[PDB]
C-alpha cells in the first residue's frame, strides 16, 4: 500500500479512528466452524485460458503438420 | 484506477473441505460441462470477494 | 589408517581398558549391516525403475491423446466442468457488472491536476462546462468483465 | 567413525604431521594453537540428525507393521474362516490405505507440489519479490502472444527499414541543397541558399554496417 | 455427439463429423449408435445359448475335451455379436446415417475433419457480439471438399 | 475500558457520556447476575455433554 | 473517511444473517439460457458460418485489417496496396461502418 502511493502514519490494523476493525479469528470451535482463512492456492487462472490452444491445433493443420 | 482494477473479482475455486457444509454437500454435486462461450472471464467457480454469496465464510484480511 | 599421536599422555592399555577401544568398531559394523541391505535391494529397486522407464512410453502417448485427441483437434484438455447451477452463474455475472460499476468517492487529488490559474498565464483561457446529468453508467458485454 | 572421516585423514596426513608432530608439542602460543587444532578422531563427533532418522524410522516402521497386519475383509465374508460376526470388517483396510498414502507425504508437501503453481496466486507474490498483490492479479494480464510476437515483428521490420533507410540516404545524397530544403518543407517557407560548407555524409558515425 | 463418419461418394471414401450436422439429426444418429451394443450383446447371447445347447444335447461334441467345447462357445459368443452388428448396419441403418448426412460438408482425409465444438471463435462486436469463426487471426478460410448428397 | 489499566483506547467510549437504564449498584446487582447466568450455561452444558 | 467505503450504481440486497455480511441476491435478476443452450445456439451459428460464410472471405479480412490502422491516410494506402484498389466509403459499407 505504501509502494502504491499511500503514506502510512502509525502501524497495525487497530484503527484508532472511524474505521472497521477485523480482529483475529477467535481460536474457539464456534468461529472455527463458521470461518476459515483464505487459501491463496485456491485463487486460480480461469481455465478459459486453455481454450487458446485451439489456435495451435488449427495452425498445425494449416501448415500440414 | 488501481483501486478500481482491484475490485474486479478474481476466481476462487468452489472445492472446499475446510467448511463442513461444503465438505458434505459437494459429495453429492454433479460436475457438468461448462461449454466455452468465447470469453476468458466465465465465472464457473466462486469469486474472491467477501460479499460473494459463496465466499462470505472466508476471512479476507 | 594410522593416526598421528602427539604423545602428550600415554594411552590406556587395551587389555586393562578394553571398553575404551570398542565404540569405533561397532559404529562401522552398523554401517556394514546397512550396506548389506542396500545391495540386497538392487533387484527390487531396479525392477521399479525399469517399470518407470516402460511406463514412461505409455504416458507420452496418453499426453498426446489427452491434449491433441483423436484427430488433432483437441482432447479432454479443453474440457472444463462446474458444479454451479444456472442461478449461481448469472449471479456471478451480475456480481462482475456490479464491481465494474463500483467506484470510490472523490477520485484523485485535484491538486495533482492542471490549474486554471496557470493556463490563463500561459495564454489559454479555459471554457467552463456544465455537468452531464443525463448519462447512465452501464456495464459492457460479458466478454470485457 | 565413518568412511568420510577416513578420507579426510588420508588427505590431511601431511597436515596432521605438521600440527601434531611439530606444533602440538612446542611451547607457547604455537603449542596452544596446535593442541587446539589437533587432528584425529572427533570428540563428540556423533551426528544427531542421522541418529534422529534412525529413531523415527524404527518407531514409524513398527507402526506400519501393526496397521498393515490386519485380518482380511474379503475372507470374513464367507463366514468360514476365523470370522463369523465382524461388524467392523469394513474398517480393516483403512489404516493400510492410510499408511500407503504416507509414501506421498513428502512428494506432495505444500501447495506447489499438488498443482501447477504458475496458475496459482502465490506464485505471483514470489516473482514480485514476496510482495503482496491484489487477489485479481491473475486476470488483469496482457496477452503473452502479443509480447513475444511483437518482439519478433519489430525486429523483422527493422531489418527492412534498414534497407529502405539506405536507399533514401543514397537518393538524398544525389539531391541539390534546393530540393532537400524545399521538399517536405512548409508552404510558407521562402528558400534562401546557405554558404557552402564541407559536411561529410557518414551513414553510421561508428564504423558499423 | 462426437462421432467421425466414413461415407462413400461413389468411389471416393470421405469423412465428416456429427458436430457438422444439425442437432435435429445428431439425435437420430446417436440413437442408432446406441442400439448397436444391444444388438451386439443380444447376438452374443444367442451364440452362447445355441452353442451351449449343441455341445451338451448333441452326444458328439459333448464327448470331447472341455477345452474344445469351451472354444466353440467362446468363438460362437463374439461371433454372434459381429453377425448382429452387420444385420443392424446393412439392413437399413448404414444407409440411413448417410441420408442423415445429406447436406453436410465432407473431406477427403480424416485428418482434415474439424470438430465444431473444438474450433476457436470470438464475439464480434461489429455483429451484435455474435460468435464468429472469422477471428482477427484468420488468414484464408476453411475450404472443405464438397457437400454430401444422397 | 472500565476494566482496563491505563487504557489508550480513548475513542472507545472513554471520552463519551455513557449512562444506562439498568439497575444501579452495577457490580452488586447486574454484574453478578451475568455471572450467575454464566454458571448456569456451563453447568447445563457439562451435564448435557457428559 | 471510512476505508471500506464503496459507491455502487446497481441495486444490491444484503443478507440479514448473524456473523455474516454479504450480497445474497440481486433485485430483478433474470436467469438466461443455460451454458448447454447457448452452446447449441452458437453451434448453429458456427455451422452455417462454416458452410456458407467462407467464400469471398480473403477480401473482407484485408479490408478489416486495413481499417484497424491508426490514420485514414494509411487505410487508403492499405486498401490501394493490399485490397486491389478499394474505395474507403465502399468498403466501410461492406464492413457495416457506414450509417
Ligand atoms: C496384463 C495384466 C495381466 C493380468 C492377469 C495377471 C493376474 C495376476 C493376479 C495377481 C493378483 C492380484 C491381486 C488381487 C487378486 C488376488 C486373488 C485373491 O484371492 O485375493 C485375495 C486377497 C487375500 O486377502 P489378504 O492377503 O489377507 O489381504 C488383502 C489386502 O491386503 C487386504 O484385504 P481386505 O479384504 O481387508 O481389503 C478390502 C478392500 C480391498 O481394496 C479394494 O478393493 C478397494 C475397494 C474400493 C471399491 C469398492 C467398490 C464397492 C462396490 C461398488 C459397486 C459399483 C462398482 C462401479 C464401479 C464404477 C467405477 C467408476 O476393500 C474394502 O475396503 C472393503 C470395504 C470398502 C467400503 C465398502 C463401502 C460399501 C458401501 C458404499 C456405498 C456408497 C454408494 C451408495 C450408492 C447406492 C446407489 C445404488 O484379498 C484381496 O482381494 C487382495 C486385493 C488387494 C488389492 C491388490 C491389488 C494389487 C495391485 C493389482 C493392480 C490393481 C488391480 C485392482 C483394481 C481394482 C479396481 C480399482
Ligand atoms: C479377450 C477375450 C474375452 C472373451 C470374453 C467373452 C467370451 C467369454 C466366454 C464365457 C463362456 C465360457 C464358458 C463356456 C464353455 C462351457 C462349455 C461346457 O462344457 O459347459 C457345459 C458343461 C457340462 O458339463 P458335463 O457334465 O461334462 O456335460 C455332460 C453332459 O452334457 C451333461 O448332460 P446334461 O443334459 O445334464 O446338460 C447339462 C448342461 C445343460 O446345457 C444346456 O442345456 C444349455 C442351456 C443353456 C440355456 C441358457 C439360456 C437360458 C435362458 C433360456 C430362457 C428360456 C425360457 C424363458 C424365455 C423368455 C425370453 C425372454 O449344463 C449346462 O451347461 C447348463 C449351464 C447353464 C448356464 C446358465 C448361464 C446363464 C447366463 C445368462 C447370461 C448370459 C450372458 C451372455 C453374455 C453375452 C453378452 C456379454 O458345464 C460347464 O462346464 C459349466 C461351465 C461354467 C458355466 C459357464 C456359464 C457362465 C457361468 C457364470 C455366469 C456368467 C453368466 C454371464 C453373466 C453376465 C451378465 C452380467
Ligand atoms: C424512637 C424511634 C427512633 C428511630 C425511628 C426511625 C428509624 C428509621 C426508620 C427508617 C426511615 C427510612 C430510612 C430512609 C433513609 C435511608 C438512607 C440510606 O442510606 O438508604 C440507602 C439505601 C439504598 O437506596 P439508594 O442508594 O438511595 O438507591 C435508590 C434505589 O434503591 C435505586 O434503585 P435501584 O433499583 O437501581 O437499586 C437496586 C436496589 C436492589 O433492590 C434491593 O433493594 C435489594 C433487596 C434485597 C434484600 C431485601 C431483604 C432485606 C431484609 C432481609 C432481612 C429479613 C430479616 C427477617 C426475615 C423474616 C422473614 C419473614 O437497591 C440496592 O441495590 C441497594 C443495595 C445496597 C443495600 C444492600 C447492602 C446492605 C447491607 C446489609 C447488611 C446488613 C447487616 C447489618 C448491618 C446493620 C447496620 C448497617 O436505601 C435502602 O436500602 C432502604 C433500606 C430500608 C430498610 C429495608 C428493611 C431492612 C430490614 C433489615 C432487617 C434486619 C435488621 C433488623 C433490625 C431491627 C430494628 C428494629
Amino acid at each position: 500500500t505504501l509502494r502504491a502511493g499511500k503514506n502510512i502514519e502509525g502501524s497495525g490494523q487497530v484503527h484508532f479512528g472511524y474505521h472497521d476493525q477485523k480482529w483475529g479469528m477467535p481460536a474457539i470451535p464456534m468461529f472455527q466452524l463458521m470461518y476459515y482463512e483464505l487459501p491463496g492456492n485456491s485463487i486460480v487462472v480461469n481455465p478459459c485460458r486453455n481454450q487458446n490452444y485451439r489456435l495451435y491445433f488449427e495452425m498445425r493443420k494449416k501448415l500440414g503438420i | 484506477a488501481t483501486r478500481w482494477y482491484g475490485r474486479q473479482p478474481g476466481h476462487l475455486l468452489r472445492a472446499d473441505t475446510y467448511w463442513i457444509p461444503n465438505l458434505v454437500s459437494q459429495r453429492f454435486a454433479k460436475h457438468q460441462p461448462a461449454h466455452w462461450d468465447g470469453t476468458q472471464n466465465m465465472p464457473i467457480f466462486r469469486l474472491a470477494d467477501p460479499k460473494h454469496k459463496d465466499s462470505y465464510m472466508v476471512q479476507f484480511r | 589408517p594410522k593416526i598421528v599421536n602427539p604423545q602428550l599422555w600415554p594411552n590406556p592399555n587395551k587389555l586393562r581398558f578394553a571398553d575404551l577401544y570398542k565404540y569405533q568398531g561397532v559404529e562401522m559394523k552398523k554401517i556394514n549391516d546397512s550396506i548389506k541391505n542396500y545391495k540386497a535391494a538392487k533387484f527390487y529397486i531396479g525392477g521399479i525403475l525399469g517399470g518407470c522407464l516402460v511406463f514412461k512410453f505409455f504416458i507420452d502417448a496418453a499426453v498426446d491423446k489427452y491434449i491433441f485427441g483423436e484427430n488433432g483437434n483437441g482432447g479432454k484438455f479443453l474440457e472444463m466442468q462446474t458444479i454451479n447451477s444456472n442461478y449461481d452463474y448469472y449471479y456471478n455475472r451480475q456480481f462482475q457488472r456490479m464491481r465494474y460499476l463500483t467506484e470510490d468517492p472523490a477520485g484523485d487529488d485535484p491538486l495533482q491536476k492542471t490549474k486554471d490559474e496557470h493556463l490563463v498565464d500561459l495564454g489559454f483561457i479555459p471554457k467552463v462546462f456544465g455537468a452531464n446529468v443525463e448519462v447512465r453508467k452501464r456495464a459492457p458485454h460479458d466478454k470485457y468483465l | 567413525m565413518n568412511p568420510i572421516q577416513k578420507a579426510w585423514l588420508k588427505i590431511l596426513e601431511p597436515v596432521s604431521y605438521v600440527i601434531n608432530e611439530k606444533m602440538a608439542k612446542r611451547t607457547g602460543i604455537i603449542g596452544k594453537l596446535g593442541r587446539f587444532f589437533a587432528i584425529g578422531p572427533r570428540e563428540y563427533g556423533v551426528h544427531p540428525i542421522n541418529r534422529m532418522f534412525i529413531f523415527m524410522n524404527r518407531k514409524y516402521m513398527a507402526f506400519q507393521a501393526v496397521a498393515l497386519h490386519r485380518y482380511s475383509f474379503v475372507k470374513s465374508l464367507t463366514h468360514n474362516g476365523f470370522h463369523m460376526l465382524r461388524v467392523f470388517r469394513h474398517f480393516a483396510f483403512v489404516l493400510p490405505a492410510t499408511v500407503l498414502a504416507g509414501l506421498g507425504l513428502f512428494v506432495y508437501w505444500g501447495d506447489d507440489n499438488k498443482c501447477y503453481s504458475p496458475d496459482r496466486f502465490p506464485y505471483l507474490k514470489k516473482r514480485a519479490g514476496d510482495m503482496a498483490l491484489p487477489l485479481n492479479s491473475l486476470n488483469q494480464r496482457t496477452s503473452a502472444h502479443y509480447i513475444e510476437i511483437n518482439a519478433i515483428y519489430g525486429a523483422e521490420m527493422m531489418k527492412r527499414y534498414h534497407k529502405v533507410w539506405e536507399n533514401i540516404i543514397e537518393e538524398r545524397s544525389k539531391a541539390t541543397d534546393q530540393e532537400k530544403k524545399t521538399r517536405y518543407a512548409h508552404p510558407s517557407y521562402q528558400y534562401s541558399p546557405l554558404p557552402v560548407v564541407s559536411i561529410p555524409n557518414v551513414l553510421n558515425p561508428l564504423n558499423l554496417q | 455427439s462426437n462421432i467421425f463418419l466414413e461415407l462413400q461418394d461413389g468411389d471416393k471414401t470421405v469423412y465428416t463429423h456429427t458436430s457438422l450436422i444439425e442437432e435435429s439429426k445428431q439425435e437420430q444418429i446417436q440413437a442408432i449408435y446406441d442400439k448397436v451394443p444391444q444388438w451386439t450383446n443380444g447376438g452374443r447371447f444367442l451364440g452362447f445359448w445355441l452353442s451351449m445347447e449343441a455341445v451338451n444335447r448333441v452326444q458328439s461334441v459333448a464327448k470331447l475335451p472341455i477345452y474344445y467345447r469351451a472354444g466353440i462357445v467362446a468363438t460362437s459368443t463374439l461371433l454372434g455379436g459381429l453377425v448382429s452388428s452387420l444385420v443392424f448396419w446393412k439392413s437399413g441403418n448404414e444407409n440411413q446415417v448417410a441420408k442423415l448426412a445429406n447436406g453436410a460438408p465432407v473431406y477427403l482425409k480424416k485428418w482434415e475433419v474439424p470438430e465444431l465444438s473444438k474450433l476457436y471463435f470470438f464475439l464480434d462486436d461489429d455483429n451484435n457480439f455474435k460468435p464468429s469463426l472469422n477471428h482477427h487471426a484468420v488468414t484464408q478460410g476453411r475450404q472443405y471438399y464438397k457437400i454430401y448428397q444422397h | 475500558n472500565s476494566a482496563l489499566i491505563g487504557s489508550e483506547n480513548q475513542s472507545d467510549s472513554m471520552n463519551e457520556l455513557n449512562t444506562n437504564f439498568s439497575m444501579t449498584y452495577y457490580i452488586l446487582t447486574v454484574l453478578p447476575g451475568k455471572f450467575i447466568y454464566w454458571i448456569y450455561e456451563i453447568l447445563h452444558t457439562f451435564f448435557v455433554v457428559c | 473517511m471510512q476505508n471500506t467505503t464503496n459507491i455502487v450504481h446497481v441495486p444490491v440486497h444484503m443478507g440479514h444473517t448473524h456473523y455474516f455480511d454479504y450480497i445474497d441476491s440481486f433485485p430483478k435478476l433474470k436467469e438466461g439460457p443455460t451454458l448447454e443452450e447457448n452452446h447449441i445456439t452458437n453451434q448453429k451459428i458456427l455451422r452455417e458460418q462454416l458452410i456458407s460464410g467462407q467464400q469471398g472471405l480473403e477480401q473482407n479480412l484485408c479490408l478489416r485489417n486495413c481499417f484497424k490502422l491508426s490514420q485514414k491516410r494509411y487505410i487508403e494506402f492499405c486498401l490501394d496496396r493490399k485490397c486491389g484498389g478499394a474505395d474507403f466509403q465502399r468498403a466501410a459499407t461492406i464492413l457495416g461502418y457506414t450509417k
